[PDB]
C-alpha cells in the first residue's frame, strides 16, 4: 500500500521471518602457533 | 713401620663410606636435556597493511 514496490534487498522490520535461526556449516582451518614442546626440555629422569 | 701401607690398603673399605658422607653433604643440580632441531627458523606471514573496516551508510 505504498510507492516503493519491487526493489531488491532486505529490509529490517522482519529479518527472521519467524525462523528461530539461520544456520551455515564449513569446514575451519586453523594454523596457530602451539607453545607445546616437543618431548624435549624435561627431566632426564622423566618415565616410569 | 711398614705396616702403614699395608693398613690403608687393607683399611681402604671405608672411603665407600666416605663416599657417601660428602655425597650427602654436596648440594645437588640437574639438567633438563636441551632440545636439537631449530633448523628452520619460521618467518611471521605474508602481511599486508590496510585501513580497517570503514563504517559507510
Amino acid at each position: 500500500r505504498t510507492r516503493t514496490v519491487n526493489l531488491y534487498g532486505l529490509p529490517a522490520a522482519n529479518p527472521n521471518n519467524g525462523n528461530e535461526y539461520y544456520e551455515i556449516s564449513g569446514r575451519f582451518s586453523l594454523i596457530s602457533l602451539v607453545p607445546t614442546n616437543d618431548d624435549y626440555q624435561t627431566p632426564i629422569m622423566n618415565s616410569v | 713401620a711398614s705396616l702403614i701401607y699395608r693398613q690403608l690398603l687393607t683399611n681402604s673399605y671405608s672411603v665407600d663410606l666416605y663416599d657417601e658422607i660428602e655425597q650427602i653433604g654436596s648440594g645437588k643440580t640437574q639438567n633438563v636435556t636441551i632440545n636439537p632441531g631449530p633448523f628452520a627458523q619460521t618467518r611471521y606471514a605474508p602481511v599486508n597493511w590496510d585501513h580497517g573496516e570503514i563504517n559507510d551508510s
